[PDB]
This record gives C-alpha cells, structure tokens and sequence, in this order.
RNA sequence: AGCCAGGAUGUUGGCUUAGAAGCAGCCAUCAUUUAAAGAAAGCGUAAUAGCUCACUGGUCGAGUCGGCCUGCGCGGAAGA
C-alpha cells in the first residue's frame, strides 16, 4: 500500500530530518507536480475529484513539516 | 467568620437553654454542661444558633469561632459522639483495652497499662481495633493522640497505632 | 538543617505556619524542609 | 473559602530510546465539541498509581485580596 503524506513527502524534499542545525541541515523545496502526486493520497476517501482540495491538505502538511511550495 | 454565623441546628436527644452569661446543654450521651462566656457573645433562637464578640476589639474575630466551633462539636458528641475506630495492622499487635485501662501489646517491655484520664471510655470488642467512647471531641482525640507517643512509628519500618487513615512517612533504604 | 534566616522557595504541599510572629516552614512530604528564622 | 460534576477530542501530532503512563532530547503551536477543560504548568517512582494547575458549571452569599512606600514594635542576637 502507499504511506502517509508525511513521508511521501520526505522522499519528495531534500530534508534528511526534521529542520536539523540552522544554516548547515537541509529541507530542500517541492514543486506544484511534485504536489500533485502527493494529493492522490487522497484521491478514495475525498469525495469530490477536485486537485487543487486534495492538495490542500498536502500544503498543510507541508507546513507543519516546515517544508517549503516553491516552484 | 460566617460559620460563626450558620446555624448548627440543635439534634436529637439534646437540650439547648440561654442567658446573656453563660449557656446550658443537657444530652443523652453527655452530662450537664455549663460553658461561661468571658470572651464571646452568644444567641440561640429554639434549635438555632449565632456567636460574635462582647465588644470591639479589632476585627471582632479571635475567639467566637473557636467558642462556636466547640459548640457544634458538642452537641452531637452529647446524643452521638465522634468516630471511634482506632486501628492495629502489624505483626504481633494485640487489643485487650477495657473500661478506663489501656493494654495494648506492641513491642515494648510492658503491656502500656495505662490508666486514662477523666471523662472517657474504651473497648476492643476485635484485637484489631480500639473504640473509645465519650461526648468530648478533646479527651478523645487527646488519649488517642498520647498513646501515639508510645513506640513512635520507626523512620523505616513504620509500625504502630493508625486512627484508621495511615498517615506515617515511612522511608526507603538508600538506593540501591 | 538550619534555622535560616531567608524564606525564598516552597512546594504546593509545604504548608508554613507563623508562630510567636516568627514563620516557620514545614511540609509533610519533605523532612529537610525545615527553617525557624522571619 | 468549603462541599461537588466535567481537566474531554483531532492525536500513537512526527523523528526516538526504555516504559511514555501529562512528567526526556528537537520539530510542528494548530484545530474542535461547549456552559466548559492548554499539543497543559508542576510534583510523584527506575516505571506506575497518587497528588496537583487550567477553564466552565451547581449551592450558600457580601464584601474580599496581592503587592509598593511610610510611623512604631517583632525576631535576626554568641563571651568571658
């Protein structure tokens, strides 16, 4: 099966934690596809076919990651 | 002090009579009882009570509460009394107190034999428990409270008389 | 253990009590916590 | 002040050791039901249980409290 966004995530990121030592650890950034393969985690419990809804919650997730939308 | 204030609400059993010095109790349990009033000031209207001071001096509350918190101590210890289970748990403990006579086995040279003060009564009807009788929340609390220093509890071993809360701090060998 | 002079920290369970004017403080969980002295 | 009902939910937030049981590093500090309960202060044991904040609500019911200055006492205080 596939696993929670969170991960799916931090195989998407250069982050190697957690945000780690200011200035010397890394996050890295995530683009809008890279996104968007990441919103198919929600594809069978979310009603509607809407993209940019199931994406919501991945930019959320983001955030409480500290990983950064940025193209 | 607005328990000085509330109402008591006279028992059964018990019988309550006022004048502007001194107030008289008679009860079931207890005996006639006179109490003078040198420092307070004291009402009854038929089965309910109020306390306060004679005159001002500051603040008025230093001893009204206290003559009313006796007051509402007596009249049930004079028709029911106070709670009379005092307890034994350890190994090789045993109750035989009887009438005014305390025995009392509890790892000492002597059975305690101790011969009491007035006003009080006691029992072991199990040799695990000692019941005291009496209408004075003072003496009963007191006898009780004297017997404790007879083999105070140990720091690390904690063995002894309980009035059936245990209480004692017991300690642990050091660590270990 | 010592009378000392200074009152400065406490626990919720220390109860302190003031007696011929003077503070002393006292908890039923902690033997060492006792001062005699303000 | 006392007596007393609730200290709940998303959620095992996530990484992690050893349990995590509020009470252990560092990262996310947001959300909900409601009259109301923090991604909660704190103790407690190696761990637990237990104690204990926070907020609302039930009952009596009128005044009550913590600092910052000042006059005066209180102890602090031991010698031939």
């Amino acid at each position: 099966k596939t696993p929670p966004a969170a991960v799916l995530l931090k195989k998407a990121a250069g982050i190697k934690s957690g945000s780690g030592k200011p200035n010397k650890d890394k996050v890295g950034k995530i683009s809008r596809a890279q996104l968007q393969e990441i919103a198919q985690t929600k594809a069978a419990d979310m009603t509607g076919a809407d993209i940019e809804a199931m994406t919501r919650s991945i930019e959320g997730t983001a955030r409480s990651m500290g990983l950064v939308v940025e193209d | 002090s607005r328990v000085a204030k509330a109402p008591v609400v006279v028992p059964a059993g018990v019988d309550v009579k006022i004048n502007g010095q001194v107030i008289t109790i008679k009860g079931k349990n207890g005996e006639l009882t006179r109490t003078l009033n040198d420092a307070v000031e004291v009402k009854h209207a038929d089965n309910t009570l109020t306390f306060g001071p004679r005159d001002g001096y500051a603040d008025g509350w230093a001893q009204a509460g206290t003559a009313r918190a006796l007051l509402n101590s007596m009249v049930i210890g004079v028709t029911e009394g106070f709670t009379k289970k005092l307890q034994l748990v350890g190994v090789g403990y045993r109750a035989a107190v009887k009438g005014n006579v305390i025995n009392l086995s509890l790892g000492f040279s002597h059975p305690v034999d101790h011969q009491l003060p007035a006003g009080i009564t006691a029992e072991c009807p199990t040799q695990t428990e000692i019941v005291l009788k009496g209408a004075d929340k003072q003496v009963i609390g007191q006898v009780a409270a004297d017997l404790r220093a007879y083999r105070r509890p140990e720091p690390y071993k904690g063995k002894g008389v309980r009035y059936a809360d245990e209480v004692v701090r017991t300690k642990e060998a050091k660590k270990k | 253990m010592k009378v000392r002079a200074s009152v400065k920290k406490l626990c919720r369970n220390c109860k302190i009590v003031k007696r011929d004017g003077v503070i002393r403080v006292i908890c039923s969980a902690e033997p060492k916590h006792k001062q005699r002295q303000g």
